[PDB]
């Protein structure tokens, strides 16, 4: 009935671009559950260090958010922080390298494994579909023609995209190939913070119906995996022509996210989520029937402090929201 | 000795176009563009028997460029130093500095730079603008960050208008001000500041303007920053340089925010029936009223005062005027500095405009002075700011330009140590 | 230097921007055949930001007329300054849209919008930079509201950058001229939210309260309308228009009037209004026209916004005139009136000024104001939607065109939301 929005904090080691320059690595742990920066605790569920493996945060993470969303709860898992604070690295990761791989793979993964665990009278049918933003248009990555897509209201006034090629999969080789597929129709840009910058908000439904022939019993779930782009420093940054109208997106996208939560956090009366596309899909996800997961991620440099604050106070906020679950 | 006089937004381009004609007529030099040292610190020989200004005038807009080129001093300034944009800042900082600037910049410090390399006996570089609203913030920052670290060690002196506590002309002008600030604090080597409503009181209460205007603003502001300079362009017994506003007045590399006044403003009826001597004037300019911002001095302490007075006056009448002003104790300075009077004087008396407001006076005086009484003015700014910040309004204009909140709240905890350092050294 | 690109649409949506064309052409100082004429040289150094110059020192509209009806544009034509307007931006069809959303976004907005979308990208390409499309429609009616509507989405997918300005005229339950209306406001209004940055809601009743109240007129028809709302719409562009000591040009007022993206709709005015035998009586100095821009019954807009709170009001005054008085007749009108502005702003209140007044007046002033008092013109259009939909009354006709009763529910659930919006920050 009601269920608080589980937070996550993680931090990564630092970069060639970081120890190079001499960044000094602030942060400092006090257990799992609280961290200091600066003698300024930071209450969280679960504190990951550098040296986390992919597995240990993943089995950490999203281990149990596989069973809530498949016993008939909706499942949405997304990521924030600053530029180079390792979110590509977290949710998408090394495809091919079982070591090094994010969470989307290993999810598809444990639900292939619980379903052939799962007795055969149980009949399941998941459907994938893999878009992004980008110059506030939603972009299907599984199709070069398409443009532009709407956003259309469901039954009960659930938010739901339409028009994307929901491509029905039946075998995990599929749906990594697809996976591999929109990954590389996803649009990057070389800058000096990142290489491999994720300039845009990537979201990977899944929809898994299911249904019991002996008791006759339906379910739906819709999982939401969203790798969201990182607030960019235009000074840190150097950004210049067509990365500040990524940008643009990007901030506006962050921004909207960030008033939700701020009045969510708060109280607000309306609750603006109309404030954009990307507030209005995470609707269900952050007032609706949804086990929300939220990880932040922080740099460690001193470089980067006053960002890394932002996250852990932002993270703070969305701490104490409670869904209607 | 020379030194450029740069202008940027709508409130600088109407100072420059207010005060180059005080300048000119200053310096006897006709609209037309003709008629030996005094003139040499602001105007150029080109040639024979002609003149043209140090300074450029920029603006992202086209509507001043257009009215000042068409306007009556056309053949006075030159036909290309005008820079004009393509595109309105529209009272965004972000705008102004990072979408419309990127593509002016790369001409307007070429300008600058060939126009000061012909320069050899230039002091530094004074720039109009107005953190108020959006060019005067975003480009005027956008230019002072890349003009310090080529230049750095050149002198900077900036003249910027703020908003009054009950009025204001914007809606989004604490953002614009607390945003550019932050990069005011250490770029800006000294900036003198003016309110909108101490500067309409000014001639209300005394010049008596019922019905004042901007150019009558603007009038007695260019008397003042063309005063600061008088000594410069003027012989004087005691002349004082441009170094002097920094070495002197800037006792600390960050606290470098003094208040401005200027005295004596009087009409043309009411200037044959008062008298002009050093004390009035003197007493009249530390008078809390009669400054330029809305602030209370009596709250704060002086921290220091530069005197330069213009026309006939002897230095012992203004000796005895700061000694007495000194033993006086409505006013109170602070223990750090207890000679904290700079007094300097030119010969050259204030000129008048024809049809001017401005009445003829035989000596007047222009007191910048360092003091502590700006941390209120900054503290009710940032209560201001964060009113609007809790609610986030009027954030989707400046993150849909490129930014975020993390420089917002930058600027909010760079504003808290700007208060903390104003509160430890007025201790 | 900063061109503004005009379309115009629907039958209201046209005659008042014929009317907007003459005022500022009889303001600019130009013939009816489009030769110039003028006294001040100010009139010609601005004109570039609307009229394109042709030969014989001819000057040519950068007009475009869209509308579903031939008898429209032959009205137009045949109108004092329809001879000025381009020929070829004559784009029109054959079928009207007999009051339906569906038909003029689907059937024939599907046929004309590939005509008008390269005539429009060739008037923007003929300027040196578009500042910003302005589009008059009308939320009743089929024609404006569902061509209108098409073409800002088009236009706002080409110039994702560029401002979108729009004047539209919406419906009242006291004055209502079509039974299809509440349907068209409702699905306008989902993709007017959505897309236009600027819109300035103008309500019919609100303008002849207006010619009954200040005006005193005998005999109003819709010239007088038409009129009125033409001085708010110069009075908004006056700014590029023209040099003035405060210059605000679109981006500028948006900028200031826009606090977040949704909350965008504006309530107009415009003053000084008074009869020709009362203009004797009436000192127009800037307090008595600055009560007047304050006065609840002057705006045009049929809410009372003594009933709310001002977001953000923006006064955009014309001819030469004190600073320090406007400064000061703001601050106690912002000051004696605290309980109708909202206290999380520490100035509600923009600023402008031009320095060249309309022709046969010596001082004037524009009023755009965003408050909440919109909120009820919206929610009564919204529970007038909701009673005939509760049924799904007018509905057949609709089905017709492929159009489904989710997207009335989405329209509906979208006017929830932004009432609730409205209803949030007050
Ligand atoms: N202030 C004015 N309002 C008008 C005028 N003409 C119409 N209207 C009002 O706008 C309402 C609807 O606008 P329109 O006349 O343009 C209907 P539209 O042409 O868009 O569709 P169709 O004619 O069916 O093709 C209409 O019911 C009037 O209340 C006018 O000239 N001036
Ligand atoms: N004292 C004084 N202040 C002025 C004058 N003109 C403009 N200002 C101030 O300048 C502020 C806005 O500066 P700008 O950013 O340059 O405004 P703008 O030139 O219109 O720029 P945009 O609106 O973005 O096109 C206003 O809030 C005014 O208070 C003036 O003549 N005298
Ligand atoms: N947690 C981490 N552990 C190890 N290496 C990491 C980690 N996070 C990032 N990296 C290194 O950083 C490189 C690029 O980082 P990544 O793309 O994940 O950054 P980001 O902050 O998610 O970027 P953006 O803001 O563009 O979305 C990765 O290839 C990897 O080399």
């Amino acid at each position: 009935a009601e269920c608080n929005i589980k937070v996550m904090c993680r931090f990564r080691p630092l970069n060639e671009s970081e120890v190079n320059r001499g960044d000094k690595y602030i942060a400092k742990f006090q257990g799992e559950d609280t961290v200091v920066i600066a003698s300024k605790p930071y209450a969280f569920d679960r504190v990951f260090q550098s040296s986390t493996s992919q597995e240990q945060v993943y089995n950490d993470c999203a281990k149990k958010i596989v069973k809530d969303v498949l016993e008939g709860y909706n499942g949405t898992i997304f990521a924030y922080g600053q530029t180079s604070s390792g979110k590509t690295h977290t949710m998408e990761g090394k495809l091919h390298d079982p070591e090094g791989m994010g969470i989307i793979p290993r999810i598809v993964q444990d639900i292939f494994n619980y379903i052939y665990s799962m007795d055969e009278n149980l009949e399941f049918h998941i459907k994938v579909s893999y878009f992004e933003i980008y110059l506030d248009k939603i972009r299907d990555l599984l199709d070069v023609s398409k443009t532009n897509l709407s956003v259309h209201e469901d039954k009960n006034r659930v938010p739901y995209v339409k028009g994307c090629t929901e491509r029905f999969v039946c075998s995990p080789d599929e749906v990594m190939d697809t996976i591999d597929e929109g990954k590389s129709n996803r649009h990057v840009a070389v800058t000096n913070m990142n290489e491999h910058s994720s300039r845009s908000h990537s979201i990977f439904l899944i929809n898994v119906k299911q249904e019991n022939t002996q008791t006759e019993q339906k379910l739906s779930g819709k999982l939401y995996l969203v790798d969201l782009a990182g607030s960019a420093k235009v000074s840190k940054t150097g950004a210049e022509g067509a990365v500040l109208d990524e940008a643009k997106n990007i901030n506006k996208s962050l921004s909207a996210l960030g008033n939700v939560i701020s009045a969510l956090a708060e109280g607000s009366t309306y609750v603006p989520y109309r404030d954009s596309k990307m507030t209005r899909i995470l609707q269900d996800s952050l007032g609706g029937n949804c086990r929300t997961t939220i990880v932040i991620c922080c740099s460690p440099s001193s470089y980067n402090e006053s960002e890394t604050k932002s996250t852990l106070l932002f993270g703070q906020r969305a701490k104490t929201i409670k869904n209607t679950v | 000795r020379e030194c450029i006089s740069i202008h940027v937004g709508q409130a600088g381009v109407q100072i420059g176009n207010a005060c180059w004609e005080l300048y000119c007529l200053e310096h006897g030099i006709q609209p037309d563009g003709q008629m030996d040292d005094s003139f040499n610190t602001f105007f150029s020989e080109t040639g024979a028997g002609k003149h043209v200004p140090r300074a450029v005038f920029v603006d992202l807009e086209p509507t001043v460029i257009d009215e000042v080129r068409t306007g009556t001093y056309r053949q006075l300034f030159h036909p290309e130093q005008l820079i004009t944009g393509k595109e309105d800042a529209a009272n965004n900082y972000a705008r102004g500095h990072y979408t419309i600037g990127k593509e002016i910049i790369d001409l307007v410090l070429d300008r600058i730079r060939k126009l000061a390399d012909q320069c050899t006996g230039l002091q530094g570089f004074l720039v109009f603008h107005s953190f108020g609203g959006g060019t005067g913030s975003g480009f005027t920052s956008l230019l002072m960050e890349r003009l310090s670290v080529d230049y750095g060690k050149k002198s900077k002196l900036e003249f910027s208008i703020y908003p009054a506590p009950q009025v204001s002309t914007a809606v989004v002008e604490p953002y614009n001000s607390i945003l550019t600030t932050h990069t005011t604090l250490e770029h800006s080597d000294c900036a003198f500041m003016v309110d909108n409503e101490a500067i309409y009181d000014i001639c209300r209460r005394n010049l008596d303007i019922e019905r004042p205007t901007y150019t009558n603003l603007n009038r007695l502001i260019s008397q003042i920053v063309s005063s600061i300079t008088a000594s410069l362009r003027f012989d004087g017994a005691l002349n004082v340089d441009l170094t002097e506003f920094q070495t002197n007045l800037v006792p600390y590399p960050r606290i470098h925010f003094p208040l401005a006044t200027y005295a004596p403003v009087i009409s043309a009826e009411k200037a044959y029936h008062e008298q002009l001597t050093v004390a009035e004037i003197t007493n009249a300019c530390f008078e809390p009223a009669n400054q330029m911002v809305k602030c209370d001095p009596r709250h704060g302490k002086y921290m220091a005062c530069c005197l330069l007075y213009r026309g006939d006056v002897v230095p012992k009448d203004v000796n005895a005027a700061i000694a007495t002003i000194k033993t006086k104790r409505t006013i109170q300075f602070v223990d750090w500095c207890p000679t904290g009077f700079k007094v300097g004087i030119n010969y050259q008396p204030p000129t008048v405009v024809p049809g001017g407001d401005l009445a003829k006076v035989q000596r007047a005086v222009c007191m910048l002075s360092n003091t502590t009484a700006i941390a209120e003015a900054w503290a009710r700014l940032d209560h201001k700011f964060d009113l609007m910040y809790a609610k986030r309004a009027f954030v989707h204009w400046y993150v849909g330009e490129g930014m975020e909140e993390g420089e917002f709240s930058e600027a909010r905890e760079d504003m808290a140590a700007l208060e903390k350092d104003y509160e430890e050294v007025g201790a | 230097m900063r061109e503004i690109v005009h379309i115009q649409a629907g039958q209201c949506g046209n005659q008042i921007g014929a009317k907007f064309w003459e005022v500022i052409s009889d303001e600019h100082g130009i013939d009816p055949t489009g030769s110039y004429h003028g006294d001040s040289d100010l009139q010609l150094e601005r004109i570039n930001v609307y009229y394109n110059e042709a030969a014989g020192n001819k000057y040519v509209p950068r007009a475009i007329l869209v509308d579903l009806e031939p008898g429209t544009m032959d009205s137009v034509r045949s109108g004092p300054f329809g001879q000025i307007f381009r020929p070829d931006n004559f784009v029109f069809g054959q079928s009207g849209a007999g009051n339906n959303w569906a038909k003029g976004h689907y059937t024939e907005g599907a046929e004309l919008v590939d005509s008008v979308l390269d005539v429009v990208r060739k008037e923007s390409e003929s300027c040196d930079c578009l500042q910003g499309f302005q589009l008059t429609h009308s939320l009743g009616g089929g024609t404006g509201s569902g061509m209108g509507t098409l073409l800002i989405s088009k236009i706002r997918e080409e110039y994702p950058d560029r401002i979108m300005n729009t004047f539209s005229v919406m419906p009242s339950p006291k004055v209502s001229d079509t039974v299809v209306e509440p349907y068209n406001a409702t699905l306008s209004v989902h993709q007017l939210v959505e897309n236009t940055d600027e819109t300035y809601s103008i309500d019919n009743e609100a303008l002849y309260d207006i010619c009954f109240r200040t005006l005193k007129l005998t005999t109003p028809t819709y010239g007088d309308l038409n009129h009125l709302v033409s001085a708010t719409m110069s009075g908004v562009t006056t700014c590029l228009r023209f040099p003035g000591q405060l210059n605000a040009d679109l981006r500028k007022l948006a900028v200031n009037m826009v606090p977040f993206p949704r909350l965008h709709f504006f309530m107009p005015g415009f003053a000084p209004l008074t009869s020709r035998g009362s203009q004797q009586y009436r000192a127009l100095t800037v307090p008595e026209l600055t009560q007047q821009m304050f006065d609840s019954k002057n705006m045009m807009a049929a809410c009372d916004p003594r009933h709310g709170r001002y977001l953000t009001v923006a006064a955009i005054f014309r001819g030469r005139m004190s600073m320090k008085e406007v400064d000061e007749q703001m601050l106690n009108v912002q000051n004696k009136n605290s309980s109708y502005f909202v206290e999380w702003i520490p100035n509600n209140v923009k600023t402008a000024v031009c320095d060249i007044p309309p022709r046969g007046l010596k001082m004037s002033a524009t009023f755009i104001g965003n408050s909440t008092a919109i909120q009820e013109l919206f929610k009564r259009i919204s529970e007038q939607f909701t009673a005939m939909f509760r049924r799904k009354a007018f509905l057949h006709w609709y089905t017709g065109e492929g159009m489904d009763e989710m997207e009335f529910t989405e329209a509906e659930s979208n006017m929830n939301d932004l009432v609730s919006e409205y209803q949030q920050y007050q």
